[PDB]
RNA sequence: AGCUUUACUGCAGGCUGUCGCUGAG
RNA sequence: GAUACAGGGUGACAACCCCGUACUGAAGACCAGUACGCUGUGCGGUAGUGCCAGAGUAGCGGGGGUUGGAUAUCCCUCGCG
RNA sequence: CGCACGGAGGCGAAGAACCACAGAUUUCCGAAUGAGAAUCUCUAACAAUUGCUUCGCGCAAUGAGGAACCCCGAGAACUGAAACAUCUCAGUAUCGGGAGGAACAGAAAACGCAACGUGAUGUCGUUAGUAACCGCGAGUGAACGCGAUACAGCCCAAAC
């Protein structure tokens, strides 16, 4: 039979009707006056969530990240740039969103690495993902065979190096056929030509 | 007043000065902020890559 | 850890106030203050003592002037050393 | 000027380091200060 | 020289410490000499006298004191 | 190279319509 | 003399004056907590069953960047889905 | 008894010097972390941000460095086009963030010598200056495949 989690995932499918629509306006409001980085007790998308990882056990924790919309906030040239290079307001940045959030969400947590990250809506100016990060010194992790990977020296910073789900796909990689002859192994490696 | 000599005369500030964290006499006093490297604007050390060629 | 007292200071000057104003003059380190070192000199010696002047000298030590009690004798106290 | 004490051990050292190659130094090595410096015609730092 | 190891582990925690102050003081001692321009000095001890003290040290840690 | 303008081409910025935020009769 | 005629030193050109050099052997480090071996677990197959299988995703449109990617690169952003 | 061939003196058969491994000591500033300071000073300290939590800094984490290499972001201009704007120089220089001893990639919603075929991923040789791009100017420029190197394949979410 359909598991619970079903329920939840498919009232996300369309955040703007039914129940969770009411929800949505009424929550914003509230994360409206929130930070930049708030820690949440629960995930908003519980399938989500456990689909990527998460899991109600010690040293798994998550934040909801606000981000501003838009494009680049870019300063215009101040010495000279042929017609090409001349542009502010059409330039937008090559990292999504998303990446944005886990970034800032890391920062806040220097000791914890991110694991995941979904997108929970987003309003006129801003969007809002929330992002499971883990404690890779917490025993309650490093005994679990299904996360302790997370903790190999090899994974410190992974989000700041692109290791992430939501960093890969933004990297190009998807892909293990046609279009992806300048993405892997590494957009560096291919001359940053992706 | 020229430019040159005669307004030499009024330098006696003192500005950089031995560095607590590198020991170069490079600490601004009154920025307090080293020039050679950086200590006083980052817990990081000063440093570029234009310092060298750049094949080097 | 470090000591207290270095060595005694003699020199000319130190004499004379050895012989006229019954003090004792010692090279101590800097991180000593008048207390640390009236202290220590009462223990190395065995005498009371009744003043300490200091000061950082230009050789990067501390000098330390040290007036004793009436009842006891600097130029003997220096005699044995 | 009023220098501190760290200031004060750093020219005292300046000082002590102006001193010349003991006499024995120039024997034993069967034979230069590189470093002498005049309070007038150098500068030091700080 | 004068003073070996074997002499030092077999002293008493508290024969050691005895024996610092001792050598502590020959030191000083030494250095006052020194300092008044002394020259019934023997260059050999001065420098002997820091080795001992720094040996006595040694076994204080190593003996737990 | 600095400067000018109804030189060529563009880029900020301002004005204005539209979409999202955005709802009830 | 030579399984040693590489090189160096030594009061001038040295296999045989000295260090070495060939041969033989020893130790540490790396390979690697890898290979091998082992303990436990249990692989697989037939038939029936619309029980399960990752959403602002797949995909479309507006504006940009990027690429050899041209209608047919990869990515960002706004909207739709 | 350093470089370093002095003087005086000392150490070594209680086996020193010297070499290897292991240990002791290791001032102050320094990420610099109780607070402040041009290496000092003032009155108990994981400062700051976090995880766990006996909710107490009790147990832990981060910070900074390193020759370049590596990964993720920001990103010129001189120059070439015999001028110059797209193009080119070049995703280069430089900047921000970050890991390791190597990184990154990686077990197909692949390939498409179209097949009764191949079978994770780097890399090397080649495919080839080919296809493709381009004031269709100057210039730019792959991939599948093949020959090699080395080989390795698995774990969740959900159903129950
Ligand atoms: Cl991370
Ligand atoms: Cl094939
Ligand atoms: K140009
Ligand atoms: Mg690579
Ligand atoms: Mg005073
Ligand atoms: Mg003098
Ligand atoms: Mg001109
Ligand atoms: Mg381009
Ligand atoms: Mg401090
Ligand atoms: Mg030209
Ligand atoms: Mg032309
Ligand atoms: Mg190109
Ligand atoms: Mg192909
Ligand atoms: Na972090
Ligand atoms: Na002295
Ligand atoms: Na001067
Ligand atoms: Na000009
Ligand atoms: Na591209
Ligand atoms: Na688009
Ligand atoms: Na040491
Ligand atoms: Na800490
Ligand atoms: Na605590
Ligand atoms: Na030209
Ligand atoms: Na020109
Ligand atoms: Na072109
Ligand atoms: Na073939
Ligand atoms: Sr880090
Ligand atoms: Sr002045
Ligand atoms: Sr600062
Ligand atoms: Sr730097
Ligand atoms: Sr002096
Ligand atoms: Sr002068
Ligand atoms: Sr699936
Ligand atoms: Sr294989």
């Amino acid at each position: 039979a359909r598991s619970a989690y079903s329920y939840i995932r498919d009232a996300w499918e369309n955040p703007g009707d039914g129940q969770l629509a009411e929800l949505q306006w009424q929550r914003q409001q509230e994360w409206r006056n929130e930070g930049a980085v708030e820690r949440i007790e629960r995930p908003t998308r519980l399938d989500k969530a456990r689909s990527q990882g998460y899991k109600a056990k010690q040293g798994v924790i998550v934040a909801r990240v606000s981000v501003r919309k838009g494009s680049a906030r870019k300063r215009r040239h101040k010495a000279g740039r042929r017609s090409k290079r001349q542009g502010v307001t059409r330039i937008t940045r090559r990292k999504d969103i998303q990446r944005v959030a886990e970034e800032r969400a890391s920062r806040t947590f220097p000791n914890l690495r991110v694991l995941n990250s979904y997108s929970v809506g987003q309003d006129g100016r801003q969007k809002w993902h929330e992002v499971i990060l883990i404690d890779p010194n917490h025993p309650a992790i490093q005994n679990d065979d299904d996360l302790s990977w997370i903790c190999a020296d090899d994974q410190a910073d992974r989000v700041f190096r692109g290791l992430t789900g939501a960093g890969r796909r933004n990297r190009g990689l998807s892909g293990k056929g046609k279009g992806s002859e300048k993405t892997r192994p590494s957009l560096r490696s291919n001359g940053g030509k992706g | 007043t020229g430019a040159g000599t005669p307004s030499q005369g009024k330098k006696n500030t003192t500005t950089h000065t031995k560095c607590r964290r590198c020991g170069e006499k490079s600490y601004h006093t009154k920025k307090k902020v080293c020039s050679s490297c950086g200590f006083g604007k980052s817990a990081k050390r000063r440093d570029y890559e234009w310092q060298s060629k750049a094949g080097e | 850890s470090w000591d207290v007292i270095k060595h005694p200071h003699v020199t000319e000057k130190a004499m004379n106030d050895m012989d006229f104003q019954n003090k004792l003059q010692f090279a101590v380190d800097d991180r000593a203050s008048k207390g640390e070192v009236a202290d220590a000199v009462e223990e190395q010696y065995d005498v009371t003592v009744e003043q300490v002047n200091t000061q950082n000298t230009m050789d990067g030590e501390k000098k330390a002037v040290v007036r004793l009690s009436e009842d006891d004798d600097a130029q003997e106290v220096a005699s044995r050393i | 000027g009023k220098k501190s004490k760290a200031t004060k051990k750093r020219l005292a050292k300046l000082d002590n380091q102006n001193s010349r190659v003991p006499a024995w130094v120039m024997l034993k090595t069967d034979r230069r200060n590189h470093k002498r410096r005049h309070w007038r015609r150098n500068d030091t730092d700080e | 020289t004068v003073l070996h190891v074997q002499e030092i582990r077999d002293m008493t925690p508290a024969e050691r410490e005895a024996e610092l102050d001792d050598l502590k003081t020959e030191l000083l001692n030494a250095r006052a000499v020194q300092a008044a321009g002394g020259a019934p000095e023997n260059p050999g001890r001065i420098k002997e006298l820091r080795k001992a003290i720094a040996r006595i040290k040694t076994i204080q840690g190593e003996e737990g004191d």
